[PDB]
């Protein structure tokens, strides 16, 4: 999805590997805030998030904690309290098309800043100048920002990238989201410290 | 005698349990279902709304004939016990279920 | 009226400070919206040298400056140099005819 | 590598209409707030705002001018077209047809300025004469 209407998903009730990703060194960024990202699926939460979304390499940099900037103040935005994980790749190969991809938009006008974490849903049109538009797109009354031009052969602050947040809730309820048991080997007629699962 | 609605407002304010019996599966979902004054149940209309909905589960039926059953919420985990006698007499309760829903449970209307 | 008045030449030596004024009307350098200044060779496709009053776009030497108050409007060029001598437009547009007007524009010789 | 070419008659009778075609390339007349304007050069003056289109096909004239002043758009072939009617000798001068990149400079207040002030890159200029 492109970043001004990324996809949230919510996940429950599952059994997760977060080192077969993080250890996959697939990906250009993955920065982990609050918990730490090496092998610490040793949590469960109540819930998790992942948003989904398109940007460029030049704009990774403002989906962050208390980032300022476009994309940030208008399309996505975190809150600096984020106890969570950003993962992004370069998806230069997928998401450019020959003669430019100009499939994701961006959000350039807002009166005011995105309250952590909001998506396209109301897209409407907003003044950018003196007086009423009334109508139909025009003289200081437009549209936000286009589309991005995602072309195999731009510059890397210009190519596609996907970006997958993933958020960890912990409410006041029956936590399910946990990610290993490692078991071992049992054995016999020798005394031995023992976990039999509880 | 088919299934159960177990919540608070028994409405689409807040999500509900609908246990159901659906003759060929069992149904579970915590769904937000709205109210019915009278849902009857070869029709069903209890199943009002699905105001969003967030889980769904289906399974093998249980199945002159006494089915008892006991239950329970504890800490959030909501357990059932139960069992199948073919009423005077004694006997024990197997569980079956747990489910870590965490909900508020103040009325079970059972359905019809 | 159709036309941001200015002195139609203004000259000096290589080193020299050389301004150039620009006289508009209430509507365009008075309450108008800004006025901007041009620098090209005469029939060639001006280039912007000072926008907003006294902005200046990336490429043009620092030395040029704008200045606005009223219903006139300066470029002082800061020690004027060989490649100054060009053309020199103010632009600015006007609220009354709703039309962007253009100065008549001075040319500078580095004598 | 932006590039304007004007193309018309030299020489018009007054009272008759004046037809003159801009043909550019390394921009599209069809990119959202992108603008084409017209801009005449009477003999040794200044130069003087004529009009200008959008990609929408809304568009503006000079006030003294407007009503014989006409500019249309041609997306498929990246032209813009000027017609004057009743024409006369005081409209003898160059032409030229001129690039709006989309609304103003964006960085800087967000192009929060109608049109910053104008445009950039120009055409070589046609000079045209009416005269009888
Ligand atoms: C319930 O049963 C009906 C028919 O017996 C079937 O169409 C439906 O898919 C089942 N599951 C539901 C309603 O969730
Ligand atoms: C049920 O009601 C109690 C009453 O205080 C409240 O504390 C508890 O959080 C409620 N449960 C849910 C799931 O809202």
């Amino acid at each position: 999805a492109s970043v001004y209407a990324w996809n949230r998903k919510r996940i429950s009730n599952c059994v997760a590997d977060y080192s077969v990703l993080y250890n996959s060194a697939s990906f250009s960024t993955f920065k982990c805030y609050g918990v730490s990202p090496t092998k610490l699926n040793d949590l469960c939460f109540t819930n998790v998030y992942a948003d989904s979304f398109v940007i460029r390499g030049d704009e990774v940099r403002q989906i962050a904690p208390g980032q300022t900037g476009k994309i940030a103040d208008y399309n996505y935005k975190l809150p600096d309290d984020f106890t969570g994980c950003v993962i992004a790749w370069n998806s230069n190969n997928l998401d450019s098309k020959v003669g430019g991809n100009y499939n994701y938009l961006y959000r350039l006008f807002r009166k005011s800043n995105l309250k952590p974490f909001e998506r396209d849903i109301s897209t409407e049109i907003y003044q950018a100048g003196s007086t009423p538009c009334n109508g139909v797109e025009g003289f200081n009354c437009y549209f936000p920002l286009q589309s991005y031009g995602f072309q195999p052969t731009n510059g890397v602050g210009y190519q596609p990238y996907r970006v997958v947040v993933l958020s960890f809730e912990l409410l006041h309820a029956p936590a399910t989201v946990c990610g290993p048991k490692k078991s071992t080997n049992l054995v016999k007629n020798k005394c031995v410290n023992f976990n039999f699962n509880g | 005698i088919r299934g159960w609605i177990f919540g608070t407002t028994l409405d689409s304010k807040t999500q509900s349990l609908l246990i159901v019996n659906n003759a060929t599966n069992v149904v579970i979902k915590v769904c937000e279902f709205q109210f019915c004054n009278d849902p009857f149940l070869s029709e069903f209309r209890v199943y009002s709304s699905a105001n969003n909905c967030t889980f769904e589960y289906v399974s093998q039926p249980f199945l002159k004939n006494l089915r008892e059953f006991v239950f329970k919420n504890i800490d959030g985990y909501f357990k059932i016990y139960s069992k199948h006698t073919p009423p005077q007499g004694f006997s024990a309760l197997e569980p079956l279920v747990d489910l870590p829903i965490g909900i508020n449970i103040t009325r079970f209307q059972t359905l019809l | 009226q159709s036309v941001l008045t200015q002195p139609p030449s203004v000259s000096g030596a290589p080193g020299q400070r050389v301004t150039i004024s620009c006289t508009g009307t209430r509507s365009n350098i008075g309450a108008g919206h800004d006025v901007h200044w041009y620098q090209q060779l005469p029939g060639t496709a001006p280039k912007l040298l000072i926008y907003g009053n006294n902005n200046r776009p990336s490429g043009v030497p620092d030395r040029f400056s704008g200045a606005k108050s009223g219903t006139s409007a300066s470029l002082a060029i800061t020690g004027l140099q060989a490649e100054d001598e060009a053309d020199y437009y103010c632009q600015s547009y006007d609220r009354t005819l709703t039309s962007y007007v253009f100065g008549t524009g001075t040319k500078v010789t580095v004598l | 590598e932006v590039q304007l070419v004007e193309s018309g008659p030299g020489l018009v009778k007054p009272s008759e209409t004046l037809s003159l075609t801009c043909t550019v390339s390394g921009g599209s007349i069809s990119s959202s707030s992108y603008y084409w304007g017209w801009i005449r050069q009477p003999p040794g003056k200044g130069l003087e705002w004529i009009g200008s289109i959008y990609y929408r096909g809304s568009t503006y004239y000079n006030p003294s001018l407007k009503s014989r002043v006409t500019i249309s758009v041609d997306t498929s072939k990246n032209q813009f077209s000027l017609k004057l009617s009743s024409v006369t000798a005081a409209d003898t001068a160059v032409y030229y047809c001129a690039r709006h990149v989309r609304s103003a400079y964006y960085y800087g207040s967000g192009s929060y300025r109608d049109e910053g002030n104008w445009f950039d890159p120009w055409g070589q200029g046609t000079l045209v004469t009416v005269s009888s």
